[PDB]
């Protein structure tokens, strides 16, 4: 279950297909508050090919629901991006990933 | 575990002077109406998002400082119970975000017109954006202080602020009874956009302020025998004298006598005398004069009746050929002329006046009527029902003026009349002297309570700054020296003038020189301080009074110091950063209270961590060291632990297989004997707790009731956020046996049950999934011994220790290890000032668009997490 709740407007027709590249300018944390992962410290933004399974399930079943230029807020159940024994170093074993995920073009 | 870190961005906030409050005596209308218009705001300027939220903050509490604060960082409106803050999809309170369901849900975007109704009869905030109502608003909160307009804004956002219909133009209607908040501005100012608790104020030449005297909640409030007949005989002489003294005036500038009454047509219906005064009119004069001697001897003036040959003797005031109206007849005054008035006069009938009107804005409230900037009598409001030290003065005046008549032909007559905390604001320890000859100067913009010169870098900011053998400083008000005591030096400041200070550690002297000139002491001596010893070093030490301001030059630019070639330089002393690229960081005192531990050669109070025998749990207890005679501090201290406990963020909705499979722990305290049950307060603190009061109760307690519900209007959900969630000890209860308050906490339910000595109490409260709560207890010793803190089992439920350490969460043995240490809330700390602060650019730009306020500098900063506190 992913839970997809918008923050900022886009602009709602334009949605990725198959084959196709995204670049997504993220910033994830954790339930508790605490952020693991962020894409613009960078100033480079993560760019991903859909259907692939370069990442994980939760994230392309979340960026696959959004319109381009639309910015939202998923909630990564911990079924559905490491379960058990997660990444070490990171992210805890069982815990749930929040991902403020922003589309900048190109679907 | 460890210390994290992460670039978090810079916010403010920015307030106007309209002040809200209610009390017993509310002078004000209670519920008012304001709007706040975006037109620019950028997305992401850096890695962190752009921090934008609007809402109200009460005055006492709300103190958003630059440099540090709770949670991870950046701390503005929303982030405490004292702030209500609103994004357009999160309602923030006490550092917890609440995601609303509104139609079209998204941040404040520019081009958006966002407004925050407000209540205070029935508590109810309410928010709507762009004409559509929020389904959510804020209940049941406290209203001891006054609320006020706050923004917080971050790097790269321009906003405009919609007060009222004079100050901007409302693109949304009112609802009916919420008036426009440009009516609350009080007559003796001006409306102002200022930053709130600040510090730094960019001038001229960085200026450095002091604490702001805000409003109080009791001082909009208005505050209020047999009569002789000595003294009653006199009224009607009064009466007369007052009514020809008001004909005098009205046929002055053209009231003439007629039997209509008219303002327009300039008709006098009392103009002829005081016996052709109708009835009503006369005994109104009557009880009005019955009251003004009332009040006389009410304040303690003695009033005697002696020389009435001499009052007899005295004649009319002369009137001239054009000081007789049109119809023929005058008033006939009492002259004054004789006798002047007295300063000690003056201040009576400055009292008096303000007896006066103080019973004018009582009685007025009491019918029913209220203040506001316009003056609208079918709508019960009117611009002069303040009290009359926030009266203006040309009102001040006129009722003196009206009362100095009264009173000088009393005195006639021949009857005679006998008659927050404070700023410290010094420099980082790494620049501390030890040798060599140093120099600075302080320039005082506004005369009052300052006190400059040098201290030692083991300052403590509970001691008043020169009461202490840590500083030897000068106070210029009453020009007098502090250093274990006071004694007089040199002259009073005066307004523009700068001080100048010189250390020299060769000789172990310090001189202190006002505008050039080198003050001496009475002796003779130039020199104020003599022998001083070296030890850990001096500092450069600045402290400011309440509403104080002046800036503290320490020397980094040579041509930026002005007396410096007069005195100073030919003597040998240099500068303090006569050779420093950077300017010299300055750390300044908090008033806001913080958590920290109790030092162990401390007085009065000191702890001991007792072993755990067969029969008594491993328990840890407090005991006053100097109970009796000798210097005993005998008030209310907050006590905590050390480590909080932590609520599952999912909730669930002996014998060995119920104590490995429970999630419920317990501990308690015993009260001792000697010691009142009234005085303890036993619970659970959550962690942006920064009130220390002496007078504190659980009234007291800041709690906020959150209701989000659907668009039909019923309601989804009810969830109160406290602060202190904690227990009277009274109501539990020479005593000679000892009361245990134990405190239930289930970490999967979320539900805490108090007990006392076994049985269960009709008390419950639920908190959030994701909390943290410290063990506290809130106690006033009247005893030696006074609480102890036992961390013991009960029959199937496991210790404290076990939900605060990881590793022991399936061990039920209770322990106590050295990092469970209790700690105490002392009122001040030691912080640091930030070196580059957020430029605002506040300017009102037309009477419709209203006041605009931008800021595009950005700006981070690294700051340390501490989770275990949740403190930065």
């Amino acid at each position: 279950g992913v839970e997809i709740e918008t923050i900022s407007p886009g602009d709602g027709r334009t949605f990725p297909k198959k084959g196709q590249t995204c670049v997504v300018h993220y910033t994830g944390m954790l339930q508790n508050g605490k952020k693991f992962d962020s894409s613009r410290d960078r100033n480079k933004p993560f760019k991903f090919r859909i259907g692939k399974q370069e990442v994980i399930k939760g994230f392309e079943e979340g960026a696959a629901q959004m319109s381009l230029g639309q910015r939202a807020k998923l909630t990564c159940t911990p079924d559905v991006a490491y379960g058990a024994t997660g990444h070490p170093g990171v992210i805890p074993p069982n815990a749930t990933l929040i991902f403020d995920v922003e589309l900048l073009n190109l679907e | 575990l460890l210390l994290q870190t992460n670039l978090i961005n810079y916010v403010t906030s920015i307030r106007p002077n309209i002040f809200v409050g209610r009390a017993e005596g509310s002078t004000q209308y209670g519920k008012w109406y304001f709007e706040v218009m975006v037109d620019e705001v950028v997305p992401f300027l850096t890695a962190q998002a752009t921090h934008l939220r609007v809402g109200w903050a009460l005055t006492e509490g709300y103190s958003p400082y630059p440099g540090g604060g709770e949670g991870w960082g950046g701390n503005g409106v929303g982030d405490d119970l004292y702030s209500y803050g609103f994004d357009g999809l999160h309602l923030w309170t006490g550092h917890v975000a609440r995601p609303v369901t509104s139609p079209g849900q998204h941040l404040l975007a520019p081009e958006d017109v966002v407004s925050c109704c407000l209540d205070l009869s029935v508590p109810s905030i309410s928010f709507r954006i762009n004409g559509c109502p929020v389904q959510g608003v804020f209940e049941a909160f406290n209203l001891d202080g006054l609320f006020f307009p706050v923004v917080s804004f971050s790097a790269g956002v321009k906003v405009r602020f919609l007060l009222g219909g004079r100050h901007g133009e409302f693109k949304f209607l009112p609802p009916p009874g919420y008036a426009p908040c440009h009516e609350a501005v009080l007559p003796r100012e001006r409306l102002r956009l200022e930053p709130i608790k600040e510090y730094r104020r960019e001038g001229p030449r960085p200026h450095l302020v002091g604490p702001s005297r805000c409003l109080s909640h009791t001082d909009f409030v208005p505050c209020p025998i047999v009569l002789p007949p000595h003294l009653e005989r006199i009224r009607e002489k009064l009466a007369e004298n007052i009514h020809e003294l008001w004909a005098l005036t009205r046929i002055e500038q053209g009231w003439t006598y007629g039997p209509v009454r008219d303002d327009n047509k300039r008709l006098h219906p009392c103009l002829v005398n005081f016996h052709s005064l109708p009835e009503p009119e006369r005994n109104y004069n009557l009880q009005m004069s019955g009251e003004t001697l009332k009040t006389l001897l009410a304040l303690g003036c003695h009033v005697g009746m002696a020389d009435e040959k001499a009052e007899d003797n005295l004649k009319k005031t002369k009137l001239p050929k054009t000081y007789m109206m049109s119809n023929g007849y005058k008033p006939a005054p009492l002259d004054l002329s004789h006798v002047r008035l007295t300063p000690a006069q003056t201040t009576l009938v400055d009292r008096l006046a303000e007896n006066g009107h103080n019973v004018w804005a009582r009685d007025r409230v009491a019918q029913g009527w209220s203040y506001s900037a316009v003056q609208d009598i079918p709508a019960r409001r009117n611009p002069r029902l303040v009290p009359y030290r926030l009266l203006d003065e040309a009102t001040k005046r006129s009722n003196r003026d009206s009362l100095c008549q009264a009173v000088r032909t009393l005195l006639g007559y021949g009857y005679n009349i006998e008659p927050d905390r404070v700023r410290i604001f010094r420099a980082e320890k790494s620049y501390t002297v030890q040798s060599g000859r140093w120099y600075f100067e302080f320039e005082a913009v506004t005369t009052g309570e300052m006190r400059v010169g040098w201290a030692r870098p083991e300052l403590r900011p509970d001691v008043e700054l020169g009461a202490d053998e840590l500083a030897y400083v000068f106070n210029g008000h009453r020009g007098q020296r502090w250093h274990l005591g006071s004694e007089p030096f040199g002259r009073p400041w005066q307004s523009g003038d700068v001080v100048g200070c010189m250390i020299d550690l060769t000789e172990n002297t310090i001189i202190f020189t006002l505008n050039g000139e080198v003050l001496m002491s009475d002796s003779g001596s130039e020199t104020a301080f003599r022998e001083i010893e070296i030890g850990d070093g001096f500092l450069p030490v600045c402290s400011l009074g309440p509403g104080q301001v002046g800036h503290l030059n320490l020397g980094q630019d040579v041509s930026s110091l002005r007396f410096f070639a007069i005195c100073g330089l030919q003597e040998g002393f240099e500068p303090f950063a006569i050779n420093m690229q950077r300017p010299v960081t300055t750390w300044f005192s908090k008033s806001l209270p913080q958590f920290e531990p109790v030092p162990p050669e401390h007085p009065h109070y000191e702890v001991a961590r007792m072993d755990g025998t067969v029969d008594t749990p491993p328990c840890l207890r407090l005991a006053h060291r100097t109970w009796g005679s000798q210097n005993s501090l005998v008030e209310m201290l907050f006590l905590r632990l050390s480590l909080p406990v932590q609520f599952h963020q999912h909730f669930r909705c002996d014998d060995p297989e119920i104590i490995l499979n429970t999630t419920t722990y317990y501990y308690s305290v015993r009260v001792f004997a000697g010691q009142e049950p009234s005085c303890v307060w036993v619970g659970w603190v959550t962690p942006d707790y920064h009130q220390h009061d002496m007078n504190f109760d659980l009234s007291k307690v800041r709690a906020v009731t959150v209701t989000m519900g659907d668009e039909q209007g019923n309601v989804h959900s009810s969830l109160k956020c406290s602060n202190c969630y904690m227990v009277w000890g009274g109501d539990f209860v020479i005593s000679h046996t000892d009361l245990v308050i134990g405190c239930l906490v289930d970490l999967a339910t979320g539900l805490m049950t108090f007990t006392a000595n076994g049985k269960e109490s009709n008390t419950f409260f639920q908190v959030e999934p994701n909390t943290k709560l410290f063990p506290a207890v809130f106690v006033l010793p009247t005893h030696q011994n006074v609480i102890q803190f036992e961390l013991g089992k009960q029959k199937n439920i496991m210790p404290l220790s076990a939900a605060m350490f990881l590793s022991e969460r399936k061990n039920p043995a209770p322990q106590c290890p050295p990092r469970l240490e209790v700690q105490m809330l002392m009122p001040v700390s030691w912080s640091r000032m930030p070196n580059h602060f957020l430029q605002v650019e506040t300017r009102r730009a037309g009477e419709r668009l209203g006041w605009a306020v931008q800021c595009q500098d950005p700006l981070t900063m690294m700051a340390l997490h501490i989770p275990e506190e949740n403190r930065c």
